[PDB]
Protein backbone atom coordinates (compact mmCIF):
# COMPACT_ATOMS: atom_id res chain seq x y z
CA UNK A 1 0.00 0.00 0.00
CA UNK A 2 1.59 3.24 -1.48
CA UNK A 3 0.58 6.41 -0.42
CA UNK A 4 0.53 9.86 -3.11
CA UNK A 5 -0.32 13.19 -0.82
CA UNK A 6 -1.20 16.01 -3.02
CA UNK A 7 -2.88 19.50 -3.42
CA UNK A 8 -4.02 21.59 -6.17
CA UNK A 9 -2.57 24.55 -8.25
CA UNK A 10 -5.78 27.61 -7.35
CA UNK A 11 -8.69 28.14 -6.28
CA UNK A 12 -9.98 28.11 -9.34
CA UNK A 13 -9.07 24.20 -10.01
CA UNK A 14 -10.41 23.23 -6.41
CA UNK A 15 -13.87 25.11 -7.27
CA UNK A 16 -13.69 22.55 -10.38
CA UNK A 17 -12.10 19.91 -9.19
CA UNK A 18 -14.88 20.18 -6.77
CA UNK A 19 -17.77 20.31 -9.03
CA UNK A 20 -16.47 17.61 -11.57
CA UNK A 21 -16.46 15.40 -8.68
CA UNK A 22 -19.84 16.22 -8.11
CA UNK A 23 -19.72 18.10 -4.73
CA UNK A 24 -21.29 21.62 -5.85
CA UNK A 25 -21.42 23.13 -2.35
CA UNK A 26 -17.71 22.94 -2.16
CA UNK A 27 -16.90 24.87 -5.08
CA UNK A 28 -18.95 28.04 -4.25
CA UNK A 29 -16.02 28.48 -0.86
CA UNK A 30 -13.28 30.73 -0.42
CA UNK A 31 -9.86 30.39 1.26
CA UNK A 32 -11.26 29.99 4.23
CA UNK A 33 -13.11 27.51 3.95
CA UNK A 34 -9.95 25.05 2.72
CA UNK A 35 -7.79 26.55 5.24
CA UNK A 36 -10.06 24.55 8.25
CA UNK A 37 -10.45 21.46 5.66
CA UNK A 38 -9.33 17.67 6.62
CA UNK A 39 -7.28 15.26 4.52
CA UNK A 40 -9.25 12.65 2.26
CA UNK A 41 -8.28 9.85 0.35
CA UNK A 42 -9.97 10.86 -2.72
CA UNK A 43 -9.01 7.65 -5.12
CA UNK A 44 -7.80 4.04 -4.82
CA UNK A 45 -5.02 2.85 -7.03
CA UNK A 46 -3.97 -0.19 -8.94
CA UNK A 47 -0.94 -0.39 -10.58
CA UNK A 48 0.62 -3.19 -12.47
CA UNK A 49 4.48 -3.76 -13.61
CA UNK A 50 6.12 -4.52 -16.76
CA UNK A 51 7.65 -7.54 -14.80
CA UNK A 52 3.79 -8.33 -13.66
CA UNK A 53 3.91 -7.13 -10.18
CA UNK A 54 0.78 -5.54 -8.95
CA UNK A 55 0.72 -2.95 -6.28
CA UNK A 56 -2.28 -1.11 -4.61
CA UNK A 57 -2.05 2.79 -3.72
CA UNK A 58 -4.11 5.33 -2.30
CA UNK A 59 -4.21 9.18 -2.72
CA UNK A 60 -4.30 11.84 -0.51
CA UNK A 61 -6.10 15.13 -0.40
CA UNK A 62 -4.03 17.15 1.98
CA UNK A 63 -6.23 20.93 0.94
CA UNK A 64 -3.13 23.24 0.32
CA UNK A 65 -3.55 26.07 -2.10
CA UNK A 66 -0.27 27.61 -2.89
CA UNK A 67 -2.48 31.26 -2.28
CA UNK A 68 -2.10 30.44 1.78
CA UNK A 69 1.71 31.46 1.32
CA UNK A 70 0.97 34.35 -0.39
CA UNK A 71 -1.70 35.32 2.08
CA UNK A 72 1.31 34.77 4.85
CA UNK A 73 -0.75 31.63 6.37
CA UNK A 74 2.20 29.88 7.36
CA UNK A 75 0.49 28.52 10.39
CA UNK A 76 -2.38 26.61 8.24
CA UNK A 77 0.22 25.55 5.56
CA UNK A 78 2.01 23.60 8.33
CA UNK A 79 -1.15 21.28 9.60
CA UNK A 80 -2.01 20.73 6.54
CA UNK A 81 0.92 18.89 5.43
CA UNK A 82 0.83 17.19 9.10
CA UNK A 83 -2.43 16.16 9.14
CA UNK A 84 -2.23 14.69 5.69
CA UNK A 85 1.31 12.88 6.89
CA UNK A 86 -0.35 11.64 10.19
CA UNK A 87 -3.68 10.33 7.80
CA UNK A 88 -2.07 8.39 5.76
CA UNK A 89 0.06 6.90 8.51
CA UNK A 90 -3.43 6.02 10.74
CA UNK A 91 -4.49 4.02 7.16
CA UNK A 92 -1.14 2.49 7.72
CA UNK A 93 0.56 2.86 4.08
CA UNK A 94 3.49 1.46 4.06
CA UNK A 95 5.47 4.37 1.95
CA UNK A 96 3.99 7.92 0.89
CA UNK A 97 5.50 10.64 -1.55
CA UNK A 98 4.75 14.13 -0.30
CA UNK A 99 3.84 15.59 -3.75
CA UNK A 100 4.70 19.19 -4.94
CA UNK A 101 4.86 21.94 -1.99
CA UNK A 102 4.36 19.44 0.99
CA UNK A 103 7.72 18.26 1.19
CA UNK A 104 9.04 21.93 0.49
CA UNK A 105 7.28 23.05 3.65
CA UNK A 106 8.37 20.07 5.33
CA UNK A 107 11.87 20.99 5.05
CA UNK A 108 11.82 24.96 4.91
CA UNK A 109 9.57 25.18 8.54
CA UNK A 110 11.69 22.51 10.00
CA UNK A 111 8.31 19.88 10.64
CA UNK A 112 10.95 17.23 11.80
CA UNK A 113 10.90 18.65 14.98
CA UNK A 114 6.96 18.39 15.59
CA UNK A 115 6.61 14.87 15.12
CA UNK A 116 3.86 14.40 17.72
CA UNK A 117 0.65 14.93 16.02
CA UNK A 118 -2.43 13.85 17.40
CA UNK A 119 -0.09 12.54 19.65
CA UNK A 120 0.93 9.89 16.81
CA UNK A 121 4.31 10.00 16.61
CA UNK A 122 5.15 10.10 13.09
CA UNK A 123 7.43 7.13 11.70
CA UNK A 124 9.53 9.08 9.14
CA UNK A 125 10.37 6.15 7.37
CA UNK A 126 7.39 5.92 5.69
CA UNK A 127 7.00 9.05 3.97
CA UNK A 128 9.77 9.93 0.53
CA UNK A 129 9.84 13.31 -0.99
CA UNK A 130 9.95 11.83 -4.63
CA UNK A 131 12.90 14.42 -5.16
CA UNK A 132 15.47 11.58 -6.33
CA UNK A 133 13.47 10.52 -9.00
CA UNK A 134 12.33 13.76 -9.88
CA UNK A 135 15.97 14.75 -10.40
CA UNK A 136 16.65 11.76 -13.00
CA UNK A 137 13.76 12.30 -15.19
CA UNK A 138 14.99 15.75 -15.61
CA UNK A 139 18.67 14.48 -16.19
CA UNK A 140 16.80 12.21 -18.75
CA UNK A 141 15.18 14.58 -20.70
CA UNK A 142 17.73 17.26 -20.67
CA UNK A 143 19.74 14.46 -22.60
CA UNK A 144 16.85 13.30 -24.69
CA UNK A 145 15.83 16.82 -25.97
CA UNK A 146 19.63 17.39 -26.71
CA UNK A 147 19.59 14.56 -28.98
CA UNK A 148 16.02 15.10 -30.85
CA UNK A 149 16.83 18.86 -32.01
CA UNK A 150 20.44 18.16 -33.17
CA UNK A 151 22.00 19.84 -30.02
CA UNK A 152 25.06 18.59 -28.66
CA UNK A 153 25.06 18.59 -25.19
CA UNK A 154 28.46 18.93 -24.28
CA UNK A 155 29.15 21.98 -25.62
CA UNK A 156 25.89 24.04 -24.67
CA UNK A 157 24.94 26.15 -21.74
CA UNK A 158 22.09 24.90 -19.46
CA UNK A 159 20.87 27.43 -16.66
CA UNK A 160 19.39 25.41 -13.11
CA UNK A 161 16.78 27.71 -12.06
CA UNK A 162 16.17 26.29 -8.03
CA UNK A 163 20.37 25.30 -8.54
CA UNK A 164 20.78 24.50 -4.35
CA UNK A 165 17.54 23.33 -4.30
CA UNK A 166 17.00 19.56 -3.12
CA UNK A 167 16.46 18.51 -6.84
CA UNK A 168 18.50 21.32 -8.46
CA UNK A 169 21.73 20.21 -6.57
CA UNK A 170 21.36 16.62 -7.71
CA UNK A 171 20.25 17.58 -11.31
CA UNK A 172 23.67 19.62 -11.13
CA UNK A 173 25.69 16.75 -9.99
CA UNK A 174 24.44 14.54 -12.58
CA UNK A 175 24.24 17.55 -15.68
CA UNK A 176 28.47 17.85 -14.06
CA UNK A 177 29.61 14.14 -14.22
CA UNK A 178 27.02 11.79 -16.21
CA UNK A 179 26.86 14.35 -18.97
CA UNK A 180 29.71 16.22 -19.24
CA UNK A 181 27.69 19.77 -19.98
CA UNK A 182 29.51 22.69 -21.01
CA UNK A 183 28.86 25.19 -18.90
CA UNK A 184 26.83 25.64 -15.79
CA UNK A 185 24.85 28.48 -14.86
CA UNK A 186 23.77 28.35 -11.17
CA UNK A 187 20.18 30.66 -10.13
CA UNK A 188 19.01 30.90 -6.42
CA UNK A 189 17.70 33.52 -4.04
CA UNK A 190 20.25 32.81 -1.01
CA UNK A 191 23.69 33.62 -1.89
CA UNK A 192 25.53 31.51 0.71
CA UNK A 193 24.08 28.31 -0.73
CA UNK A 194 24.93 29.10 -3.81
CA UNK A 195 28.79 29.89 -2.91
CA UNK A 196 28.97 26.51 -1.53
CA UNK A 197 27.53 24.66 -4.70
CA UNK A 198 29.70 25.91 -6.54
CA UNK A 199 32.87 25.03 -4.23
CA UNK A 200 31.34 21.27 -4.25
CA UNK A 201 31.04 20.91 -8.31
CA UNK A 202 34.19 23.00 -8.92
CA UNK A 203 32.77 24.41 -11.44
CA UNK A 204 29.61 26.96 -12.92
CA UNK A 205 29.02 30.75 -12.88
CA UNK A 206 26.31 32.13 -10.87
CA UNK A 207 24.05 34.79 -12.13
CA UNK A 208 20.60 36.72 -11.20
CA UNK A 209 17.65 35.47 -13.28
CA UNK A 210 17.44 38.74 -15.24
CA UNK A 211 20.92 37.62 -16.61
CA UNK A 212 21.29 33.81 -17.01
CA UNK A 213 18.21 33.38 -19.36
CA UNK A 214 19.60 35.01 -22.42
CA UNK A 215 22.62 33.09 -22.34
CA UNK A 216 20.94 29.43 -21.67
CA UNK A 217 20.36 26.97 -24.14
CA UNK A 218 18.69 24.69 -21.83
CA UNK A 219 16.98 26.25 -19.21
CA UNK A 220 15.57 24.22 -16.61
CA UNK A 221 13.38 25.42 -14.38
CA UNK A 222 13.53 23.86 -10.49
CA UNK A 223 12.25 26.69 -8.41
CA UNK A 224 9.65 26.90 -5.11
CA UNK A 225 7.43 29.96 -6.47
CA UNK A 226 3.86 29.91 -5.41
CA UNK A 227 2.86 31.86 -8.62
CA UNK A 228 5.08 31.61 -11.79
CA UNK A 229 6.70 34.48 -13.89
CA UNK A 230 6.09 35.90 -16.93
CA UNK A 231 8.76 35.46 -19.51
CA UNK A 232 8.92 37.15 -23.26
CA UNK A 233 10.32 35.21 -26.26
CA UNK A 234 12.38 37.84 -27.34
CA UNK A 235 14.40 37.70 -24.09
CA UNK A 236 15.57 34.11 -24.94
CA UNK A 237 18.24 32.69 -27.14
CA UNK A 238 17.04 30.83 -30.40
CA UNK A 239 16.65 27.95 -30.23
CA UNK A 240 15.56 27.69 -26.62
CA UNK A 241 14.59 24.77 -24.94
CA UNK A 242 12.53 25.33 -21.72
CA UNK A 243 12.04 22.45 -19.08
CA UNK A 244 9.40 23.13 -16.66
CA UNK A 245 9.47 20.21 -13.70
CA UNK A 246 7.56 23.22 -11.55
CA UNK A 247 4.10 22.69 -9.51
CA UNK A 248 2.71 25.05 -10.36
CA UNK A 249 4.45 26.00 -13.15
CA UNK A 250 7.37 28.45 -12.97
CA UNK A 251 6.17 29.70 -16.36
CA UNK A 252 3.28 31.87 -15.92
CA UNK A 253 2.19 31.71 -19.52
CA UNK A 254 2.96 29.38 -22.81
CA UNK A 255 6.14 31.00 -23.79
CA UNK A 256 5.97 30.13 -28.02
CA UNK A 257 7.94 31.61 -30.91
CA UNK A 258 10.50 30.75 -33.19
CA UNK A 259 12.79 28.51 -31.86
CA UNK A 260 10.93 28.00 -28.09
CA UNK A 261 10.61 24.40 -27.29
CA UNK A 262 8.57 24.26 -24.31
CA UNK A 263 8.58 20.33 -22.60
CA UNK A 264 6.74 19.76 -18.73
CA UNK A 265 9.57 18.54 -17.17
CA UNK A 266 9.17 15.78 -14.87
CA UNK A 267 7.19 13.28 -15.90
CA UNK A 268 7.02 9.90 -16.60
CA UNK A 269 4.83 7.71 -19.05
CA UNK A 270 3.85 4.17 -18.37
CA UNK A 271 3.33 1.45 -20.54
CA UNK A 272 -0.08 0.26 -19.00
CA UNK A 273 -3.64 2.07 -18.51
CA UNK A 274 -3.90 3.76 -14.84
CA UNK A 275 -7.05 2.84 -12.88
CA UNK A 276 -7.79 6.67 -11.32
CA UNK A 277 -9.14 9.68 -12.10
CA UNK A 278 -6.96 12.46 -10.63
CA UNK A 279 -4.00 12.93 -12.83
CA UNK A 280 -7.32 13.91 -15.27
CA UNK A 281 -7.21 17.09 -13.08
CA UNK A 282 -3.79 18.03 -13.60
CA UNK A 283 -3.50 18.51 -17.01
CA UNK A 284 -1.56 15.65 -17.60
CA UNK A 285 -1.06 14.93 -21.60
CA UNK A 286 -2.60 11.62 -21.84
CA UNK A 287 -3.80 11.10 -18.17
CA UNK A 288 -3.90 7.29 -17.85
CA UNK A 289 -0.58 6.76 -18.70
CA UNK A 290 1.70 10.15 -17.58
CA UNK A 291 1.66 10.65 -14.13
CA UNK A 292 4.46 12.67 -12.09
CA UNK A 293 7.83 11.60 -10.88
CA UNK A 294 7.74 12.16 -7.26
CA UNK A 295 4.70 10.03 -7.34
CA UNK A 296 6.30 7.65 -9.57
CA UNK A 297 9.11 7.30 -6.56
CA UNK A 298 6.58 6.08 -4.53
CA UNK A 299 5.03 3.20 -6.94
CA UNK A 300 8.92 2.57 -7.49
CA UNK A 301 9.83 1.69 -3.61
CA UNK A 302 6.58 -0.26 -3.33
CA UNK A 303 7.15 -2.55 -6.16
CA UNK A 304 10.80 -3.01 -5.05
CA UNK A 305 9.68 -3.36 -1.11
CA UNK A 306 12.34 -0.21 -0.25
CA UNK A 307 10.04 0.26 2.36
CA UNK A 308 12.30 3.74 3.60
CA UNK A 309 12.33 7.44 3.42
CA UNK A 310 14.65 6.98 0.32
CA UNK A 311 14.56 10.58 -0.79
CA UNK A 312 14.73 13.02 2.40
CA UNK A 313 16.08 16.38 3.36
CA UNK A 314 17.81 18.71 1.16
CA UNK A 315 21.27 17.87 -0.62
CA UNK A 316 21.58 14.51 -0.16
CA UNK A 317 20.92 12.88 -3.20
CA UNK A 318 24.00 11.41 -4.65
CA UNK A 319 24.72 10.12 -8.17
CA UNK A 320 24.10 6.42 -6.69
CA UNK A 321 20.85 6.64 -5.47
CA UNK A 322 19.50 8.64 -9.02
CA UNK A 323 21.49 5.22 -10.86
CA UNK A 324 19.41 2.85 -8.85
CA UNK A 325 15.95 4.48 -8.38
CA UNK A 326 16.60 4.88 -12.99
CA UNK A 327 17.27 1.00 -13.46
CA UNK A 328 13.64 0.34 -11.46
CA UNK A 329 12.33 3.09 -13.28
CA UNK A 330 13.65 1.93 -16.67
CA UNK A 331 12.86 -2.38 -15.44
CA UNK A 332 9.12 -1.70 -14.48
CA UNK A 333 8.07 -0.13 -17.33
CA UNK A 334 7.99 4.42 -16.62
CA UNK A 335 10.04 6.06 -19.39
CA UNK A 336 10.91 10.10 -19.45
CA UNK A 337 8.21 12.48 -21.12
CA UNK A 338 9.85 13.75 -24.94
CA UNK A 339 9.48 16.98 -26.96
CA UNK A 340 6.21 17.20 -28.39
CA UNK A 341 6.07 17.34 -32.37
CA UNK B 1 0.09 35.37 25.70
CA UNK B 2 2.58 33.56 28.04
CA UNK B 3 0.81 35.37 30.79
CA UNK B 4 -2.76 34.85 31.89
CA UNK B 5 -2.59 38.27 32.19
CA UNK B 6 -6.07 39.89 33.19
CA UNK B 7 -8.69 41.99 32.32
CA UNK B 8 -8.72 40.96 29.12
CA UNK B 9 -8.21 37.34 29.60
CA UNK B 10 -9.70 37.20 32.94
CA UNK B 11 -12.50 38.86 31.03
CA UNK B 12 -12.60 35.79 28.06
CA UNK B 13 -11.94 33.03 30.42
CA UNK B 14 -15.10 33.89 32.07
CA UNK B 15 -17.40 31.95 29.24
CA UNK B 16 -14.86 29.96 27.92
CA UNK B 17 -14.52 28.16 31.56
CA UNK B 18 -18.55 28.77 31.68
CA UNK B 19 -19.03 26.48 28.36
CA UNK B 20 -16.63 23.63 29.24
CA UNK B 21 -18.22 23.11 32.85
CA UNK B 22 -21.78 23.35 31.23
CA UNK B 23 -20.87 20.73 28.51
CA UNK B 24 -19.08 18.70 30.98
CA UNK B 25 -21.94 18.83 33.03
CA UNK B 26 -24.40 18.49 30.24
CA UNK B 27 -22.74 15.02 28.93
CA UNK B 28 -23.04 13.84 32.64
CA UNK B 29 -26.86 13.62 32.24
CA UNK B 30 -26.71 13.19 28.99
CA UNK B 31 -25.06 9.95 29.13
CA UNK B 32 -26.74 8.41 31.67
CA UNK B 33 -30.06 9.09 30.21
CA UNK B 34 -29.19 6.41 27.48
CA UNK B 35 -29.19 3.68 29.73
CA UNK B 36 -33.36 3.22 30.00
CA UNK B 37 -33.07 3.55 26.46
CA UNK B 38 -30.25 0.85 25.60
CA UNK B 39 -30.43 -1.81 28.52
CA UNK B 40 -27.20 -3.92 28.32
CA UNK B 41 -24.54 -1.23 28.74
CA UNK B 42 -26.53 0.40 31.46
CA UNK B 43 -23.24 -0.02 33.86
CA UNK B 44 -21.50 1.10 30.87
CA UNK B 45 -22.86 4.28 30.51
CA UNK B 46 -22.84 5.50 34.63
CA UNK B 47 -19.25 5.34 34.82
CA UNK B 48 -18.42 7.05 31.47
CA UNK B 49 -20.88 9.90 33.01
CA UNK B 50 -19.12 9.63 36.29
CA UNK B 51 -15.66 10.74 34.18
CA UNK B 52 -17.69 13.94 33.24
CA UNK B 53 -18.41 14.50 36.67
CA UNK B 54 -14.85 14.74 38.00
CA UNK B 55 -13.79 16.62 34.80
CA UNK B 56 -16.02 18.98 35.75
CA UNK B 57 -14.64 19.18 38.74
CA UNK B 58 -10.86 19.59 37.39
CA UNK B 59 -12.31 22.34 35.29
CA UNK B 60 -13.78 23.66 37.92
CA UNK B 61 -10.26 23.35 39.72
CA UNK B 62 -8.84 25.73 36.86
CA UNK B 63 -11.40 27.53 38.40
CA UNK B 64 -9.59 27.33 41.57
CA UNK B 65 -6.28 28.46 39.56
CA UNK B 66 -7.43 31.70 38.88
CA UNK B 67 -9.77 34.67 40.08
CA UNK B 68 -12.01 33.82 37.61
CA UNK B 69 -15.95 33.71 37.81
CA UNK B 70 -18.25 31.70 35.68
CA UNK B 71 -21.69 32.62 34.06
CA UNK B 72 -23.47 29.74 33.34
CA UNK B 73 -26.42 31.94 31.92
CA UNK B 74 -24.44 32.63 28.43
CA UNK B 75 -23.62 29.56 28.99
CA UNK B 76 -26.79 27.60 28.96
CA UNK B 77 -28.29 29.23 26.15
CA UNK B 78 -25.08 27.97 23.87
CA UNK B 79 -26.37 24.44 24.78
CA UNK B 80 -29.86 25.24 24.50
CA UNK B 81 -30.53 24.09 20.61
CA UNK B 82 -28.15 21.42 21.49
CA UNK B 83 -29.70 20.44 24.79
CA UNK B 84 -33.65 20.11 23.46
CA UNK B 85 -32.83 18.72 20.36
CA UNK B 86 -31.71 15.74 22.64
CA UNK B 87 -34.62 16.19 25.15
CA UNK B 88 -36.67 16.14 22.27
CA UNK B 89 -35.42 13.00 20.67
CA UNK B 90 -34.99 10.56 24.09
CA UNK B 91 -38.81 11.61 24.79
CA UNK B 92 -39.50 9.75 21.73
CA UNK B 93 -37.58 6.70 22.11
CA UNK B 94 -35.24 7.51 18.95
CA UNK B 95 -31.47 6.44 20.55
CA UNK B 96 -30.08 6.55 17.15
CA UNK B 97 -30.50 10.04 17.20
CA UNK B 98 -29.51 10.48 20.97
CA UNK B 99 -26.10 8.82 20.39
CA UNK B 100 -24.89 11.29 17.37
CA UNK B 101 -25.58 14.11 19.80
CA UNK B 102 -23.37 13.09 22.47
CA UNK B 103 -21.28 10.23 21.88
CA UNK B 104 -19.99 12.19 18.17
CA UNK B 105 -21.20 15.78 18.12
CA UNK B 106 -20.74 16.71 21.51
CA UNK B 107 -17.59 14.53 21.88
CA UNK B 108 -15.60 15.45 19.01
CA UNK B 109 -16.18 19.10 19.99
CA UNK B 110 -14.76 18.43 23.69
CA UNK B 111 -12.10 16.69 21.59
CA UNK B 112 -11.37 19.40 19.14
CA UNK B 113 -11.43 22.25 22.09
CA UNK B 114 -9.23 20.13 24.40
CA UNK B 115 -6.26 19.51 22.00
CA UNK B 116 -6.41 23.00 20.42
CA UNK B 117 -5.84 24.11 24.15
CA UNK B 118 -2.87 21.81 25.16
CA UNK B 119 -0.32 24.15 24.03
CA UNK B 120 -1.37 27.53 24.66
CA UNK B 121 -2.89 26.96 28.19
CA UNK B 122 -1.85 28.14 31.73
CA UNK B 123 0.93 25.47 33.38
CA UNK B 124 -0.86 24.79 35.66
CA UNK B 125 -4.59 24.11 33.68
CA UNK B 126 -2.00 21.76 30.78
CA UNK B 127 -1.48 19.01 33.29
CA UNK B 128 -5.19 18.71 34.48
CA UNK B 129 -6.54 19.16 30.73
CA UNK B 130 -3.75 16.47 29.27
CA UNK B 131 -5.30 13.34 30.92
CA UNK B 132 -9.00 14.31 30.36
CA UNK B 133 -8.45 14.16 26.68
CA UNK B 134 -7.83 10.55 26.26
CA UNK B 135 -11.11 9.32 28.22
CA UNK B 136 -13.31 11.52 25.93
CA UNK B 137 -11.54 9.52 22.71
CA UNK B 138 -13.25 6.37 24.44
CA UNK B 139 -16.08 8.12 25.13
CA UNK B 140 -16.54 8.37 21.38
CA UNK B 141 -15.20 4.80 21.57
CA UNK B 142 -18.66 4.21 22.62
CA UNK B 143 -21.07 4.96 19.76
CA UNK B 144 -18.30 4.44 17.11
CA UNK B 145 -18.94 0.56 17.73
CA UNK B 146 -22.74 0.64 18.81
CA UNK B 147 -23.71 2.02 15.71
CA UNK B 148 -20.83 -0.23 13.78
CA UNK B 149 -22.77 -2.89 15.05
CA UNK B 150 -25.89 -1.71 14.10
CA UNK B 151 -25.04 0.28 10.96
CA UNK B 152 -27.92 -1.06 8.59
CA UNK B 153 -30.88 0.22 10.55
CA UNK B 154 -29.31 2.87 11.74
CA UNK B 155 -27.60 4.69 8.66
CA UNK B 156 -30.98 6.36 7.47
CA UNK B 157 -31.72 8.07 11.32
CA UNK B 158 -27.74 8.75 11.52
CA UNK B 159 -27.82 11.13 7.94
CA UNK B 160 -31.53 12.52 9.22
CA UNK B 161 -29.72 13.47 12.74
CA UNK B 162 -26.50 14.92 11.06
CA UNK B 163 -28.47 17.45 8.76
CA UNK B 164 -29.90 18.74 11.84
CA UNK B 165 -27.80 19.10 14.48
CA UNK B 166 -24.49 19.60 12.42
CA UNK B 167 -25.30 22.95 11.70
CA UNK B 168 -25.75 24.07 15.15
CA UNK B 169 -21.88 23.25 15.53
CA UNK B 170 -20.63 25.87 12.74
CA UNK B 171 -22.90 28.34 14.32
CA UNK B 172 -21.33 27.58 17.79
CA UNK B 173 -17.73 28.07 16.82
CA UNK B 174 -18.84 31.18 15.63
CA UNK B 175 -20.53 32.61 19.00
CA UNK B 176 -16.97 31.73 21.35
CA UNK B 177 -15.14 32.64 17.79
CA UNK B 178 -13.14 35.96 19.32
CA UNK B 179 -13.27 34.71 22.61
CA UNK B 180 -11.33 31.80 21.81
CA UNK B 181 -8.92 34.07 20.06
CA UNK B 182 -8.31 35.63 23.76
CA UNK B 183 -6.51 32.44 24.93
CA UNK B 184 -4.61 32.03 22.29
CA UNK B 185 -6.92 29.74 20.19
CA UNK B 186 -7.80 30.00 16.13
CA UNK B 187 -11.23 29.71 14.98
CA UNK B 188 -10.24 28.06 11.78
CA UNK B 189 -7.83 25.20 13.97
CA UNK B 190 -11.10 24.30 16.37
CA UNK B 191 -12.74 23.35 13.32
CA UNK B 192 -10.58 21.36 11.45
CA UNK B 193 -9.93 19.47 14.63
CA UNK B 194 -13.90 18.92 14.95
CA UNK B 195 -13.92 17.36 11.29
CA UNK B 196 -10.53 15.19 11.52
CA UNK B 197 -12.15 13.86 15.15
CA UNK B 198 -16.15 13.59 13.80
CA UNK B 199 -14.92 12.10 10.34
CA UNK B 200 -12.84 9.70 11.98
CA UNK B 201 -15.96 8.37 13.58
CA UNK B 202 -18.45 7.93 10.60
CA UNK B 203 -15.73 6.58 8.74
CA UNK B 204 -14.94 3.56 11.31
CA UNK B 205 -18.81 3.57 11.69
CA UNK B 206 -19.03 2.71 7.70
CA UNK B 207 -19.94 5.24 5.97
CA UNK B 208 -17.76 5.28 2.54
CA UNK B 209 -15.74 8.74 1.70
CA UNK B 210 -18.15 9.85 -0.60
CA UNK B 211 -21.05 10.28 1.97
CA UNK B 212 -18.58 11.53 4.37
CA UNK B 213 -17.72 14.58 2.45
CA UNK B 214 -21.68 15.70 2.40
CA UNK B 215 -22.14 15.04 5.61
CA UNK B 216 -19.50 16.80 7.56
CA UNK B 217 -20.32 19.98 5.17
CA UNK B 218 -23.49 21.03 6.37
CA UNK B 219 -23.82 24.12 7.66
CA UNK B 220 -22.55 26.84 5.77
CA UNK B 221 -19.26 25.93 6.86
C1 LIG C 1 -14.28 17.97 2.54
C2 LIG C 1 -12.96 17.93 1.81
C3 LIG C 1 -13.07 18.53 0.41
C4 LIG C 1 -12.31 17.70 -0.61
C5 LIG C 1 -12.65 18.15 -2.01
C6 LIG C 1 -11.47 18.09 -2.94
C7 LIG C 1 -11.45 16.75 -3.62
C8 LIG C 1 -10.67 16.81 -4.90
C9 LIG C 1 -9.23 16.39 -4.75
C10 LIG C 1 -8.81 15.59 -5.94
C11 LIG C 1 -7.56 16.15 -6.51
C12 LIG C 1 -7.08 15.26 -7.62
C13 LIG C 1 -5.91 15.94 -8.30
C14 LIG C 1 -4.62 15.56 -7.62
C15 LIG C 1 -3.58 16.64 -7.77
C16 LIG C 1 -2.50 16.14 -8.69
C17 LIG C 1 -1.18 16.84 -8.49
C18 LIG C 1 -0.51 16.17 -7.35
O1 LIG C 1 -1.34 16.44 -6.28
S1 LIG C 1 0.87 17.02 -6.78
C19 LIG C 1 1.98 16.92 -8.11
C20 LIG C 1 3.20 16.17 -7.66
N1 LIG C 1 4.26 17.06 -7.31
C21 LIG C 1 4.95 17.59 -8.27
O2 LIG C 1 4.41 18.21 -9.12
C22 LIG C 1 6.41 17.34 -8.21
C23 LIG C 1 7.08 18.27 -9.15
N2 LIG C 1 7.46 19.41 -8.39
C24 LIG C 1 8.59 19.40 -7.73
O3 LIG C 1 9.47 18.62 -7.99
C25 LIG C 1 8.84 20.36 -6.61
O4 LIG C 1 7.62 20.97 -6.22
C26 LIG C 1 9.85 21.44 -6.98
C27 LIG C 1 10.80 20.97 -8.05
C28 LIG C 1 9.22 22.71 -7.48
C29 LIG C 1 10.51 21.73 -5.67
O5 LIG C 1 11.90 21.59 -5.68
P1 LIG C 1 12.62 21.19 -4.37
O6 LIG C 1 14.02 20.94 -4.66
O7 LIG C 1 11.77 20.13 -3.89
O8 LIG C 1 12.45 22.50 -3.53
P2 LIG C 1 13.45 23.23 -2.60
O9 LIG C 1 12.69 23.98 -1.62
O10 LIG C 1 14.49 22.31 -2.26
O11 LIG C 1 14.00 24.28 -3.60
C30 LIG C 1 14.10 25.62 -3.23
C31 LIG C 1 15.12 26.40 -4.02
O12 LIG C 1 14.43 26.85 -5.15
C32 LIG C 1 14.93 28.09 -5.58
N3 LIG C 1 13.97 29.16 -5.77
C33 LIG C 1 12.85 29.38 -5.10
N4 LIG C 1 12.26 30.51 -5.55
C34 LIG C 1 13.02 31.03 -6.50
C35 LIG C 1 12.99 32.21 -7.38
N5 LIG C 1 12.00 33.10 -7.38
N6 LIG C 1 13.99 32.38 -8.21
C36 LIG C 1 15.00 31.52 -8.27
N7 LIG C 1 15.09 30.44 -7.51
C37 LIG C 1 14.15 30.14 -6.61
C38 LIG C 1 15.58 28.73 -4.41
O13 LIG C 1 16.93 29.04 -4.77
C39 LIG C 1 15.42 27.72 -3.32
O14 LIG C 1 16.51 27.82 -2.42
P3 LIG C 1 16.91 29.30 -2.00
O15 LIG C 1 17.95 29.69 -2.95
O16 LIG C 1 15.68 30.10 -2.08
O17 LIG C 1 17.38 29.00 -0.65
FE1 LIG D 1 -15.51 15.09 29.59
FE1 LIG E 1 -16.92 13.35 27.63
Amino acid sequence: MFGLIGHLTSLEQARDVSRRMGYDEYADQGLEFWSSAPPQIVDEITVTSATGKVIHGRYIESCFLPEMLAARRFKTATRKVLNAMSHAQKHGIDISALGGFTSIIFENFDLASLRQVRDTTLEFERFTTGNTHTAYVICRQVEAAAKTLGIDITQATVAVVGATGDIGSAVCRWLDLKLGVGDLILTARNQERLDNLQAELGRGKILPLEAALPEADFIVWVASMPQGVVIDPATLKQPCVLIDGGYPKNLGSKVQGEGIYVLNGGVVEHCFDIDWQIMSAAEMARPERQMFASFAEAMLLEFEGWHTNFSWGRNQITIEKMEAIGEASVRHGFQPLALAI
Amino acid sequence: ELDFQSESYKDAYSRINAIVIEGEQEAFDNYNRLAEMLPDQRDELHKLAKMEQRHMKGFMACGKNLSVTPDMGFAQKFFERLHENFKAAAAEGKVVTCLLIQSLIIECFAIAAYNIYIPVADAFARKITEGVVRDEYLHRNFGEEWLKANFDASKAELEEANRQNLPLVWLMLNEVADDARELGMERESLVEDFMIAYGEALENIGFTTREIMRMSAYGLA
